[PDB]
């Protein structure tokens, strides 16, 4: 008949419909390409996977069972879903239509599941009510029909009879052979797929693929006699013992039943709920007071039910509403009105003295159980009116476990029901939802909507919480059930129980111990074999051991799913969008916290957050620890010494707990804290775990709690007046001494900390925060214990950046560190408002600091504003997105080491890669990622909300540095940032790198600000006749600098003396034009420059630099990079004037080495000498040279010239550096060999080099392998070394023997702080590269060190000998 | 650490299976019982010292007292047969094992060599005897090379091998540390001998079963060049 | 009340701009080797950046994906 005909709607499902524009602001992406992305990958999944009618899919019994592997994060639940004809296929979390196929992916907070459902495909067989073979969640084989055919007696004794009735048998269940169904009996009953059986005349539906008749007979309807005639009593007492699921009952068990109910076709449009039926509906709309408009019948076919609340009349599909019931209206337009989508209306406009006594007793019960005190059971506490009966949607999740084999497998409640035998218990934490669960399974049989149920004929709901253990069954259903102390006697009770056995079930709720129990029941547990009643025991783990002995298996409840968490908030909320929003993505990103929402108790503790503060459009991340533990004092509460008590000795098990990263406790340790585990209190904050162990152990709820509690215990022994309890709150406290940690593993508990009230915590916090980022000795301990991290991956992943971040750029670190604990520091002081007493160590912080633009957003800037005057500086970085073309790879280097190419050998090949590999993979990388940063939105700054706000008077920022780089036009809104920004500050720094007409547009600004413009620095940037105009124009100019592309020839150096106040020069211009040749001959006069950073040429008898210099006796920095020069010496002579002088750089063909050599004794501040590039080839010049660099104590950077001087006299410059206690950077060229380069590991050890940081040795062609072994193995002593250079050309590599190989894994481990070695050239094997890969793991630098080996040269080197 | 009497010698002389080296090597000379017995009983004495740290969870608690013990004593080392604990008292118990003055490999597993090669430190002494060795490899050089690193001092064994002439030149190359060479019943060229001839800083020299009767720049042409030899 | 977000955003960005960093040092040291095509420092000085260049890319490109997995896993919950 064509099931559906294959849903395919274009292939555009679409989903979307931009309604992204403002998430964009919360993820930082545009959401609106990320969802374009999405879509495409979904289109071509589709395309991959099978489409058509799943028989096996048909019951919504197995849907439900298909999700146990869908992920926790969504906003879809699996019940949800499953009831719209959904199941889950294995293919990216997407589900698939039984009946149709539609392939569907993701959720969404504003549609439904059958609202899409009909929405891609309205023409589906299964949402048009047609017969497609649905069966409901919960149903049976066994259908009691109640109808006898026509007669069968003769007319279907024979199988050509039986046969020829199955005519219609439809296509949804044609995998059983018609032929098979009749030689087994059974004849079509013209219904959906259900059979008779043509003598017993009982009736079997719900076929499945598989099935063998032989066996379901023998299974319900066993005493029929065709069966005993054609099959053997042994052969239908296997086929019985062979089924699975009921144990001890058959079709007689599931008719005759006192809590039978039609129900008419398991439709589509059957959300959840009991109410779901028109006959629920109606026959429970019994209290209704009569007010007007009284079309009770009319009002039910509208959705619509009596909540038992005085008029509110609530719709099944939707949720609470029309209250205040609006007197003689119609509900049918009432509730479209109100709610004009609600699908419901959607499809309403698309289409034996004990037996007596026994059934007295079972109506009594039915109506104590769909009684409206019984329904609305106080989930999440939410009130005693506001109907909550659209809520009992959401279900836990439960394992089996065995108690014998460690054996776990996941349930469904159809599963469950199916199974309830003798005795069986469910398990969990405190609060996990237990007691509901006991109730609803009543509420549901009460109802009789509920086959599988239906086979009870007595139920009772009993709490075993003060019982005494010697009371009677009448005297406690008496009291907890029943109205009144009639009905039943205690002989009419045992006498029924022992007349159902199988058929009566108990829900014990609230068990502690088996002797204190009702005598009659306990009888019921210990001995349940001579009755067979089914007892259900709801325990806590804290107990459970009690019971253990008369169980088969255990139920347990798992942790509470957070899609369930999300309905809930979504059902009881939406007015606030915004925040349900941020709730969704905090918890997206910080994937453990999901673990929080543990127990269905803290979803309570949400519920009764977010109902108090319904329009405050934030998230709160630890509002819901705080109202956990105070919704704790309204359940049992003692105040005194009990709940004050169990938080305070819980606390200090936690506290102790989070420092040594435990999160598992015994019982020892417990004891220790002073924590009773036999309390109730320490029940909801801890729970026991008594399982299959040889000992016990506990552990803390969800443990983003037990740091809460930790939390919250340091701050009473902060703030604590007893000083044997109050120092060690600074002992713990000083247990955070790392700036690594403080901002990752240690980060949610300080979050927790600077929230929760104090008094005198506050600055004793702050002092501490302000103190560990302070000096250099704190800030530059790189540290962490990776074990707080092995449970959380977010964390993990941020620290793979900052490590990163550390390694490329340390400044960027230092200064993103030092200004998060700023602002954690201030937000303390803040929220517990202790600020008077928090801002000294504030100020004490600031002075001499460098902080964002973004900073001065801290209201503490407001408050206290003269705080500005302490700050060095303000970054204020504007980046744009001007393409940078590439690294140009392949170009350069193809064109130098040929016909050098070296010959090694089959075993040391490695240690050249190929260039077009190496490129290729890299490239494949980097567009990876620039396809991400393209979708990231930069933000302009928000210059309102606080920043600065003070429309200054008084004071001004000291400071601006304004960083330009790869930007070209600022829009509107950036012209309005600049004109504020700096007309705010007193002194403007340009730096503007590859930044092409930038300074054409802000124009506006600077005229306004010219004169307190003191720096521009211009990089690879083309000027412009109107840009050079308006830098002329900017008198203030302290510092300039032209560092390349300044080919114009315009006037920036002919006017160059209008920069009166210019101290800084720097000019290295790419194109050569011989600079100062183009400067006025009255430029070095009056000047007295500071910096001269010169790359000059061609010059000759260059008096204007002479000049320069003569009249700047303040010059600290010299370069000079040129050509042939004249008058050295006079130069020489010159700078003898300048005793300030702390950098000389000379690295040309120009210096003369004596001249130089005769002048150095008189420069005594130097820290730097760079002479890289220069040739000493004489022994005398050497050595006096030599001997001064021993008087030059403050240098902190040698970088020795190369040539045979200084070859010849290389020992004499190593020893005479165990004066200079200073070295930081030592570099030699070809000056030192075998027996001189081991002088340097002598040094060290005699006291020299303590805190060398570099030592490069590129000289290694005039040192052979015996110098490398001596030298490594002689290397004792330099705890600051982080660079070591051991490398050379590859013209001529070295072949590393074992012993040196060895040598050098010892070495590198004496160096603990050594991050980079440089091996480039040296050959190594795979087994010798396998040590030194093992070696790193030992050094205390591990996840830094790295060794670098291999050429990348473009070229196959000879692979031969 | 303070015991040094053997007590009984008699019986266990079947413990370590080559008991004359599987009836190969040593002459009618050192037969005396308590020479071989006397190591074996002290084998056994030093296993003993290893089982006793690794059950004692002490690690570098007890590092004085579970050195002053080995100290002076030998250890046997099959390279086909290495038990796990010798990784544990190599790797766990560095200052130790170099306080032990021999070490014995019998011979190339990859075992021996990861055992061997590591950065922890040299041995006084090494002693390396190969008995089974037709053939000689070239990766087996490479291998056995880095074997050699882990010693101040090597003594090397060759014994009743062909596969090792021609190639002998090839594996004393790698060999700085080398102080006593001993070759038996081995085929040897000339360039072998003249190798030999050319390490300076040998002590001991012992060559057995040489036939080669022409020498011509051979070992026995000089000989003159090891001025360090005493043996 | 001012936005008191305890947490470090933006590292993904002080990152990115420490890497591009590291692209224009190696243009530069390209240009350097270009006019001194025989100098072994300048060749040495050139590998030495290229490497870190190549090791950092295939860092970040790694953890963007993961980050962009991520953020892609949330726009698909409330489309
Ligand atoms: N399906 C649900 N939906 C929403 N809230 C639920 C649900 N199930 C349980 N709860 C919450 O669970 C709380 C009861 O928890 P639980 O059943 O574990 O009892 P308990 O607190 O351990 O004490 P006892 O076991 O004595 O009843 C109720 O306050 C209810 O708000
Ligand atoms: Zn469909
Ligand atoms: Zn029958
Ligand atoms: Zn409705």
């Amino acid at each position: 008949m064509a099931t559906q005909q294959k849903a395919s709607d274009e292939r555009i499902s679409q989903f979307d419909h931009n309604l992204l524009p403002e998430l964009s602001a919360l993820l930082g992406l545009d959401a609106v390409q990320l969802a374009k992305e999405l879509e495409e990958e979904e289109q071509k999944e589709r395309a991959k996977m099978q489409k058509g009618y799943n028989s096996q899919m048909r019951s919504e019994a197995k849907r439900l069972k298909t999700f146990v592997t869908y992920e926790p994060y969504s906003s879809w639940i699996p019940q949800e879903m499953a009831a719209a004809g959904f199941y889950f296929t294995g293919v990216k979390s997407g589900i698939q239509c039984f009946c149709c196929s539609l392939i569907l992916f993701g959720a969404g907070l504003t549609r439904l599941p059958i609202e899409d459902h009909k929405r891609f495909h309205p023409d589906c067989g299964f949402l048009l009510n047609k017969d497609v073979g649905n069966i409901a969640k919960y149903d049976i084989r066994v259908k009691n029909l109640k109808s006898r055919l026509r007669g069968g007696k003769m007319r279907y004794q024979e199988e050509e009879a039986r046969l020829a009735s199955f005519r219609n048998w439809p296509f949804y269940v044609q995998g059983i052979s018609p032929c098979v169904l009749s030689e087994a009996g059974f004849v079509f009953t013209g219904k959906q797929d259900t059979v008779q059986c043509f003598s017993c005349g009982g009736c079997l539906g719900n076929w499945e693929e598989g099935d063998d008749p032989w066996k379901e007979h023998a299974k319900w309807f066993p005493k029929c006699e065709f069966l005993r005639s054609k099959k053997s009593s042994e052969e239908i007492t296997q086929y019985i013992q062979s089924y699975k699921g009921f144990v001890d009952i058959t079709g007689e068990h599931f008719v005759n039943s006192w809590v039978q109910r039609e129900l008419p076709m398991a439709s589509a449009y059957c959300n959840d709920s009991i109410f779901a039926y028109e006959e629920l509906r109606l026959d429970s709309f019994k209290d209704w007071p009569r007010e007007s408009a009284v079309g009770v019948a009319a009002l039910a076919k509208a959705g619509l039910f009596y909540t038992g609340i005085k008029d509110i009349v609530q719709c099944f599909s939707c949720g609470g509403c029309l209250e205040k019931w609006q007197e003689g209206d119609d509900p049918l337009d009432d509730h479209t009105r109100c709610f004009p989508n609600c699908p419901f209306l959607q499809n309403m406009k698309s289409s034996a003295q004990w037996f007596q006594e026994a059934k007295n007793l079972n109506e009594q019960l039915r109506a104590a159980y769909t009684s409206a005190s019984f329904r609305h059971m106080s989930l999440l506490d939410i009130s005693s009116d506001l109907a909550t009966d659209h809520l009992l949607g959401c279900d836990l999740s439960i394992a089996s476990k065995h108690i014998s084999k460690p054996v776990q497998e996941p349930l469904v409640l159809p599963e469950v029901f199916g199974n309830l035998n003798s005795v069986m218990c469910v398990e969990g934490e405190a609060g996990s939802g237990k007691t509901v669960l006991l109730k609803k399974i009543a509420f549901l049989w009460a109802s009789g909507c509920c086959p599988l149920l239906n086979r009870f004929q007595l139920v009772f709901y009993l709490s075993l919480s003060s019982t005494r253990p010697d009371e009677g069954l009448a005297s406690i259903i008496c009291d907890q059930l029943l109205e009144k102390e009639g009905s039943v006697t205690e002989m009419c009770v045992r006498n029924i129980i022992q007349q159902l056995k199988n058929q009566v079930l108990f829900l014990l709720d609230d068990y502690k111990e088996i002797c204190s129990i009702p005598q009659v029941i306990g009888k019921l547990i210990q001995k349940n074999h001579l009755s067979r009643t089914c007892l259900l025991i709801a325990v806590r783990t804290n107990r459970a051991r009690d019971i253990r002995r008369y169980l088969e298996t255990i139920l347990e409840i798992k942790a509470f799913p957070f899609y369930n968490t999300v309905c809930i908030l979504r059902k009881l909320f939406s007015h606030n969008m915004t925040r349900l929003r941020k709730f969704m993505v905090y918890f997206g990103k910080n994937q453990s916290l999901q673990k929080i929402q543990k127990t269905p108790l803290f979803v309570a503790a949400i519920c009764a957050h977010w109902f108090q503060y319904p329009f405050d459009p934030s998230f709160d991340d630890v509002a819901v620890f705080k109202s956990y533990m105070e919704r704790l004092s309204l359940r049992n509460k003692a105040t005194a010494e009990i709940l004050k008590a169990t938080v305070s000795s819980c606390g200090e098990l936690a506290l102790k707990g989070f420092f040594s990263c435990c999160f598992e406790f015994n019982d020892d340790d417990l004891a220790e804290a002073g924590v009773d585990e036999d309390e109730d209190l320490t029940m909801c904050l801890m729970s026991k775990f008594t399982a299959q162990r040889l000992r016990p152990f506990y552990r803390f709820l969800s443990p983003a709690f037990q740091e809460f509690l930790a939390g919250m215990r340091l701050i009473e022994l902060l703030d604590s007046d007893r000083q044997e309890h109050q120092d060690l709150g600074l002992y713990h406290l000083k247990q955070i001494n790392s700036p690594m940690m403080t901002v990752s593993a240690y980060n949610n508990f300080l979050n927790y900390v600077s929230s929760l009230p104090s008094t005198k915590a506050g600055p004793k916090i702050v002092s501490h925060l302000l103190h560990l980022v302070d000096n250099k000795e704190s800030l530059e301990n790189i540290s962490e214990n990776d074990d707080y991290l092995k449970h959380q991956p977010e964390i993990s992943l941020q620290m793979q950046l900052l490590r990163g971040l550390w390694q490329i750029c340390p400044q960027a670190y230092f200064s993103m560190v030092s200004e998060h604990l700023l602002v954690l520091a201030l937000k303390t002081a803040y929220q517990s408002n202790t600020v008077a007493a928090c801002s000294p160590f504030v100020l004490q912080f600031l002075q001499g600091r460098t902080l964002t633009l973004g900073a001065l957003n801290l209201q503490y800037f407001f408050d206290h504003p003269e705080s500005l005057s302490l700050l060095r500086s303000i970054h204020f970085p504007i980046r744009g997105n001007k393409t940078s073309p590439r690294a140009h790879f392949s170009v350069l280097e193809t064109c130098f080491d040929k016909s050098q190419v070296p010959t090694i050998d089959q075993d040391y090949a490695s240690a050249f890669e190929p260039m077009n590999e190496w490129e290729r993979n890299l490239a494949e990388k980097e567009d990876n990622v620039k396809s991400y940063m393209d979708m990231q939105r930069r933000a302009s700054p928000d210059l309102s909300t606080g920043y600065w706000k003070l429309s200054p008077k008084q004071y001004k920022i000291p400071c601006l540095e304004v960083d330009v780089n790869d930007i070209d036009v600022v829009g509107q809104d950036m012209l309005e940032i600049l004109m504020t920004v700096f007309s705010a500050s007193q002194r403007i720094e340009l730096h503007l790198n590859h930044s092409r007409g930038f300074i054409e547009s802000i124009r506006p600004a600077l005229e306004l600000s010219k004169a307190s413009v003191t720096k521009c620095s211009i990089s690879k940037l083309e000027l412009s006749a109107a840009e050079q105009e308006l830098l002329l124009t900017l008198p203030s100019l302290e510092s300039l600098e032209v560092s390349g592309t300044i080919q114009s020839q315009d006037q920036i150096f002919p006017n160059l003396d209008k920069f009166l106040c210019l101290k800084e020069l720097s000019v290295d211009l790419e194109g050569n034009i011989n600079v100062f040749s183009v400067i006025p001959e009255e430029f070095p006069n009056f000047h007295h420059m500071e910096k001269l950073l010169i790359q000059i040429s061609a010059e000759y008898d260059p008096s204007k630099l002479v000049k320069l210099i003569q009249n700047s006796p303040n010059l600290h920095v010299f370069h000079l990079k040129c050509n042939f020069f004249s008058d050295f010496g006079s130069l020489m002579t010159m700078l003898v004037s300048c005793k300030k002088l702390t950098e000389i750089k000379f690295s040309d063909s120009f210096f003369q080495a004596v001249p130089f050599v005769a002048s150095l004794p008189n420069f005594i501040s130097l820290k730097i000498l760079n002479l890289e590039g220069q040739q000493f080839p004489d022994e005398e010049t050497s050595e006096k040279f030599a001997y001064i660099l021993g008087s030059l104590s403050n240098l902190e950077e040698l970088i020795l010239p190369t040539g045979d001087g200084i070859y010849r006299v290389a020992k004499l410059i190593i020893q005479q550096c165990q004066q200079l206690h200073c070295l930081r950077v030592l570099s030699f060229f070809k000056t030192l060999n075998d027996d001189s380069v081991v002088e340097i590991a002598k040094v060290a050890i005699s006291g020299g080099f303590q805190k060398l940081e570099n030592l490069k040795l590129s000289i290694n062609h005039k040192i052979t392998e015996e110098g490398y072994r001596n030298f490594f193995q002689a290397l004792d002593n330099m705890p600051n070394l982080q660079e070591l250079d051991i490398s050379r050309h590859f013209t001529e590599c070295i072949k590393a023997q074992a012993t040196t190989v060895k040598s050098l894994s010892q070495c590198v481990l004496r160096l603990p702080r050594l991050i980079r070695l440089n091996m480039l050239s040296w050959l190594l094997d795979a087994d010798d590269i396998a040590l030194l890969n093992v070696m790193k793991e030992r050094h205390p630098q591990s996840k830094y060190l790295t060794i670098l080996q291999k050429w990348i040269l473009p070229f196959s080197p000879i692979i031969q000998k | 650490a303070a015991v040094y009497q053997h007590g009984c010698l008699l019986g266990l002389s079947i413990a370590k299976r080559p008991l004359w080296r599987q009836e190969s090597l040593q002459s009618v000379k050192n037969t005396t019982e308590q020479e071989i017995l006397k190591a074996i009983n002290i084998n056994s004495f030093v296993e003993c010292g290893i089982h006793l740290y690794q059950e004692s969870t002490s690690k570098s608690a007890l590092s004085q007292e579970f050195e002053a013990f080995f100290q002076g004593k030998s250890l046997y080392i099959n390279s086909g047969n290495i038990p796990d604990y010798l990784f544990d008292f190599f790797e766990h118990l560095p200052n130790c094992a170099s306080a032990l003055d021999f070490i014995k490999l019998d011979f190339i597993p990859s075992r021996a060599v990861s055992l061997f090669f590591n950065w922890k430190q040299e041995f006084r002494t090494l002693e390396v005897t190969l008995r089974d060795f037709s053939k000689l490899n070239k990766q087996d050089i490479r291998y056995l090379g880095k074997i050699f690193s882990s010693a101040t001092s090597l003594r090397l064994q060759i014994k009743r091998c062909a596969g090792v002439a021609g190639s002998l030149s090839l594996v004393l190359s790698t060999c700085k540390n080398i102080y006593s060479l001993m070759v038996e019943a081995s085929p040897l060229t000339i360039e072998d001998e003249r190798h030999i001839t050319s390490v300076t800083n040998l002590k001991t020299l012992s060559i057995h079963d040489l036939q080669n009767q022409r020498l011509p720049g051979g070992l026995t042409d000089s000989l003159g060049n090891l001025k360090n030899l005493t043996k | 009340d001012y936005e008191w977000s305890g947490y470090l955003t933006g590292i993904g960005r002080a990152f990115d701009t420490g890497v591009k960093d590291l692209n224009q040092q190696l243009q530069d040291a390209q240009a350097n080797l270009t006019k001194n095509p025989s100098d072994p420092t300048a060749l040495a000085n050139y590998q030495m950046i290229m490497s870190e260049y190549n090791l950092y890319r295939n860092a970040q490109s790694s953890a963007v994906k993961s980050m962009k997995d991520i953020d892609s896993s949330i726009v698909s919950n409330f489309r």
